[PDB]
């Protein structure tokens, strides 16, 4: 898995909210499954594999979360953030 | 207390498609509603008060399926 390399995901920044500074995506057996935006220094919920799991990103979008064998959630700052 | 909220809607068409949008926004509290993935499959939800059971419930009985993807609480 290569970060740099991945496509960016496809998300929109909606006008009235605060921009999330992160790209996440989630591979399954390094295969990309998903990829979104969420923010930095912060947290969130989603579905990996079987399990709703609690994700938190660190400043620099580092995401750390109780993932189930094979998968995993990894971020990266957007570019210029 | 605004969140967003991104649900995988069963929606083939851009006709249920449509279904699953203005039902999303017709929720008390949305602000926005946006469909997106690769396979246009996904329904972003965006507001205060929401609670997600309820969305995802209601967007399985009337669209036949429907899973909670992530929901963050807007920073």
């Amino acid at each position: 898995i290569d970060l740099s390399r991945e496509r960016d995901p496809n998300f929109f920044d909606h006008p009235g909210i605060p921009v999330p500074e992160c790209f996440w995506f989630m591979f399954k057996n390094n295969v990309r499954q998903d990829a979104g935006t969420c923010y930095s220094s912060w947290k969130m919920d989603m579905k990996v594999g079987p399990n709703w799991v609690h994700i938190k990103s660190d400043d620099n979008c580092n995401l750390s979360g109780d993932f189930p064998p094979g998968w995993i959630v990894l971020g990266k700052k957007r570019p210029g953030f | 207390q605004r969140t967003k909220i991104v649900v995988k809607v069963h929606m083939p068409c851009g006709k249920s498609r449509a279904k699953a949008l203005a039902l999303a926004a017709s929720v008390n509290g949305v602000d926005s509603v946006e469909i997106t993935g690769e396979d246009k499959d996904r329904l972003v939800v965006v507001g205060r008060g929401i609670d997600p059971v309820r969305l995802v419930a209601l967007l399985r009985e009337k669209c036949g399926l429907a899973e909670l993807l992530m929901v963050e609480l807007v920073k």
